[PDB]
């Protein structure tokens, strides 16, 4: 039962080094070709380098030349995209996919199965647990929330009370600041009678900072 | 089995047959010649030692006829053993130089051959490619 | 080294409609163009491979066409779950076979809705550190066209507010914009009337929520 | 500075052990033999000089038994140091033959490398030609 | 007819002209010199023997002027014979080493010849393919 | 003349500087030693002749101190001259063997390279061929 | 102005040797290919070997293998078909022609221009010179001619008088006899008033044997 | 190694007719077949090259066809000078790559004719050597069917006469037979009445020419 497994993405100060590994699992990469396609963070789909381990060939994008090195070992079953002079734009969701090689007719399906991707974050910014602040409401329709606001790197989870307050919850997309850390607020609309009757907490877990935390919304 | 010690340590033992046929047949034919001290064998042993390596002292030597022809055969082996010893220090010094030759040419050749190889694969990958453009596009 | 031009960036339409996305190539690809539908979050999904035939598990409502250089994905009877971003890729070139286009993002067009403004004063403990952060919130609205401007003592603030919108909702289909007005405590106390200007496609009167510091 | 001076300057020092076991053992076993001047060490030093090189003058030499077996050992080292100064020089001049061999290979290689892979350049060249004759003439 | 035996067995016969000119010319100019036992030719024959191989015993030798210049010509021919008999045996055995080199080149050649051209065999083999793929799928 | 004569005829003239320093400095330091007949230079010229080639007769030799250190220098030059002549008979014989190496490799290589070449052309013919079973046929 | 020129054909006892030369004259054989196509004597068209001097290639017919060697020199401008173990069947009319090589669209014309061919006669039979006899007429319509009768090998020419009598001339095809020589008669119909008024001679040249012969012809 | 089968060996027809020759291949030639018309004596002439198009100087009355494997040369409005032998060759194979077929010889079919006889007595100087040779001549006739028998003093002669016919003429299209009666002078003088019997397709009475020796 086929599938792919990107691994190794992480956090690296600019001009550093990284090794991603596309662990394959349903075919022999022996007769297939592995692609590495990185989508930026919130931008469109981009191809980086690929390798047909059957012919003794490789291919890199014109976007990266003396820096990346896709290579593969067939004894084990994986491809590796090697990143060397990571620039601040190399941050993204790195996927890897297959396409049959030039063999029968299979090559005409092209990127048949992708993996889920690992995130590569290139930035001089260092790791930080998030500090959350309460967004108190005031006045049937109330709006209150949290604010996980100086945190890095991506990403963080914001749930209310372990899957409790599920509707009316709008956790926005993280937005990088000129500081070098990410910030994001989660708001939720609730009835005005629940402010004194029902309790509201936001559970926050930044995982890169091995830290999680919850906060109660006291008006 | 070493054939270097069956060549060197085998002509150095045949060298002793010229050191034992020199203080033995030119020392016997030297027991009654006008000026013969090369008489006794145990004492005329220092004779074929200064003959081979052609050191040539003078405290032991013949003056007879058939004691001279059984002497020139001794200085011939001395040189025959020097070229042989030379042939066994160029057997193991060049067997090292032989480790060189095999490691070098086996490295450059297997390396180059596969460089040709890769070029070939360049082809395969290409032929197969064209094939795909072929038949699989018209049908 | 082949190039690709998809079309268009994004589009609007209701369910049951007929959507067609063009792509145009910079050179001769024959039929090495492929279509992928990506649903925000997960990886791309394969739709059509010879620019002609579709993957072995795709809705029959997805059709591929070709004009030698121009390819066009078409969805007759657009369903309610075909809301994703679409990528047109080609695999003919000898760079490698990958090249995708600027993708098309198919969002759905429903009836105009209401979205409320709410403001939030800087948390107290957030002023216990060095900076204070005011924050406007638009809640559930639709068109994503919204212009939230700030005003400190009715004076316009510039370049200090960052905005970020939710992704269209699975039920409401409403966009929610959030503006964040940050200023060092010092300058936050240097004024007293923090307001949040909100203009919009469906607002007679530009809703203007606000508050005075410490009240 | 490789195993040349640890080969040459290591067997010429083992040569001195045949020059010091030659005016030392055959000069002690020569302190009471009928006709012994190889008695004194400082005077019997001109003994192991005419032995090695096999010059063999005669003003210094033994007539004993164990003063002769400790003498044939000296003229053996004389030739061993000759095959050694033979290996030291062949090391020098073949160290230059392996240097001209460095130039030879780099000129034979760099001419088999860049003007060869140049063929692959054209291999793809004519392949991109039909890839283009086909879909430049068909679609 | 052998430029090997007309080179070796022709310079060893010319060697005998340095053995017949050494007990002949420095033995005549040694018949009346202060200390001349190299006075007769049949007895002064043990002279050019210890000269060539530079054995140098001392029973026979000159003290004259033109009996010394006709002596340094004898020890020169001894060394001339050494290099000759040294390059006559490094000829046979290296003539068997260039034969093991023939098996070496013939095995590395016959393997770069048939297994290699075997590649052109298929070069046409994939060419005959699209030559078919085309007009086996068109006309 | 040829540097072979400015190498050989230049080290054989530097040889005479070891023959004119041996019957000249150890013959002077031999004019009053306990057993000195190596007194005169013209008579003691037969001294540095039996030293170098290591013939060693015995009618001329020292018993002094600084007449022995200026004697070990003469027998060292004798062997230096022998390896020199053994190096120049392997300079011209292996210069012929050099004519062999150059005539062989250049023939094998130029031939092999063009064998590769023929394998290239093999392709040109083939590509142009298919290039005519192509657009020509279609248009 | 293009044209080809075979040369060298002759007479050779079986298992002998021959070298034909196809002197070219309108193009550079450098970029063309030369064929050697031999017709038997009175049998159909046969191809022997060919050479594309542009690619470094050659091709021989399965009819001849270790015996023929088509080769070419481009410095001069000729192809040479080399015959070595000539068998008695190798007797024929050897032509040579061109075809463009595989270059543009010219390869699609087939043999575009042939030469006239040289005759190769392989036989142990030796050269012979027969004698022409007068075929006297008798009685407006007269029929008279010559007879070139015991001759070897083929062929002979029979013209009337330096281009004098061209019409009414029927020189028949040589017909081998049980002897081993060829025989042939040339007849010509002329008016009966020219027998005493006009003179009739037949010019005969057997060039293989060197015989020149004119022959007056009276009633 | 491709083979070829032309069709047929030869044929008959008058001028103005429509002649079609068909040559089938042993394998897939695509269209590298060519046609040549050879006029007895000179070398072949190129007619059609892609089995499709004709040489740059050929009568428009020559057409080429193809059925993948079967090719057929066709001459509409056969002229009076198209009397030659025709060879079908191919140039696709990589034994490379001439191959011709058993050719077709197009002779013309005219009205039956009669052999126009003439006889020739042995030359005088031909009897100055050892043998005498009588010789009949049929001159311009048509069906090459002719039976010329000899008679020495009205007695039939056997196996000593050799015959050889001209090739159909370029204008007359008439075949000319030749019969040669050889006999050693001795046996030539041993008789006195040499006659030449001629039968034929267009001869009411078998024309019998003959002469009277020495007179």
């Amino acid at each position: 039962e086929v599938q792919l497994v990107e691994s190794g993405g992480g956090l690296v100060q600019p001009g550093g080094s990284l090794r991603l590994s596309c662990a394959a699992s349903g075919f022999n990469i022996s007769s297939y070709s592995i692609h590495w396609v990185r989508q930026a963070p919130g931008k469109g789909l981009e191809w980086v380098a690929s390798i047909s381990s059957y012919y003794s060939s490789t291919y890199y994008a014109d976007s990266v030349k003396g820096r990346f090195t896709i290579s593969a070992d067939t004894s084990k079953n994986t491809a590796y995209l090697q990143m060397n002079s990571l620039r601040a734009e190399d941050t993204a969701v790195y996927y890897c996919a297959r396409q049959p090689s030039y063999h029968m007719y299979s090559w005409w399906v092209a990127l048949d199965y992708w993996g889920q991707g690992t995130l590569v974050t290139v930035s001089s910014a260092s790791t930080k647990g998030p500090s959350v602040f309460p967004l108190a409401p005031s006045s049937g329709t109330a709006a209150l929330g949290c604010l996980v606001k100086d945190y890095f790197p991506e990403p963080v989870t914001v749930s209310w009370n372990s899957g409790a307050l599920t509707s009316g919850v709008h956790t926005f997309p993280a937005v990088l600041q000129s500081s070098g850390l990410y910030s994001l607020s989660s708001v939720v609309t609730v009835p005005s009678s629940s402010l004194g009757t029902q309790t509201y907490i936001c559970n926050v877990n930044h995982k890169p900072s091995n830290t999680k935390v919850d906060k109660k919304v006291e008006p | 089995s070493a054939l270097q010690w069956r060549a060197a340590g085998a002509a150095t033992v045949l060298l002793v047959i010229v050191l034992l046929a020199g203080s033995y047949l030119a020392v016997l034919a030297e027991r009654g010649a006008p000026g013969a001290q090369l008489i006794t064998y145990p004492r005329a042993l220092w004779w074929s030692v200064e003959t081979a390596t052609t050191v040539g002292y003078g405290d032991l030597y013949p003056v007879t006829l058939w004691g001279r022809l059984v002497a020139v055969v001794v200085m011939v082996a001395g040189i025959t053993s020097f070229g042989l010893v030379t042939a066994a220090l160029a057997t193991w010094f060049v067997g090292q130089e032989q480790q060189q030759q095999q490691q070098f040419v086996r490295h450059s050749e297997k390396a180059a051959e596969e460089a040709y190889t890769r070029t070939t694969r360049a082809l395969h990958e290409r032929f197969d490619r064209l094939e795909r453009m072929l038949d699989d596009n018209r049908r | 080294d082949i190039q690709m031009t998809q079309s268009p960036s994004s589009l609007s339409a209701s369910v049951g409609d007929r959507v067609t996305i063009t792509c145009r190539a910079s050179q001769d690809v024959n039929t090495a163009v492929a279509w992928y539908q990506q649903k925000p979050g997960k990886a791309p999904k394969l739709l059509i491979y010879s620019a002609s035939f579709l993957e072995s598990g795709v809705p029959s409502r997805f059709s591929g066409s070709r004009s030698g250089t121009d390819f066009t994905l078409t969805i007759s009877s657009l369903q309610p779950e075909d809301f994703a971003t679409y990528y047109c890729q080609q695999y003919y070139s000898y760079s490698a076979p990958v090249t995708f286009g600027q993708g098309t993002k198919v969002e759905i067009k429903r009836t105009v809705a209401a979205p409320s403004v709410f403001i939030f004063p800087p948390s107290d403990e957030q002023l216990k550190s060095g900076t204070a952060s005011v924050v406007c919130l638009l809640n559930n609205f639709y068109p994503r066209e919204a212009k939230v401007q700030w005003k400190v003592d009715n004076a316009l603030q510039s370049g200090n507010s960052q905005e970020s919108v939710t992704e269209q909702d699975s039920k409401d289909s409403t966009y929610s914009l959030s503006s964040t007005l940050t200023l060092s405590k010092a300058d936050y106390e240097k004024h007293k009337v923090y307001a949040c200007e909100v203009t919009h496609q469906g607002l007679s009167s530009p809703v203007t929520k606000s508050f005075n510091r410490g009240e």
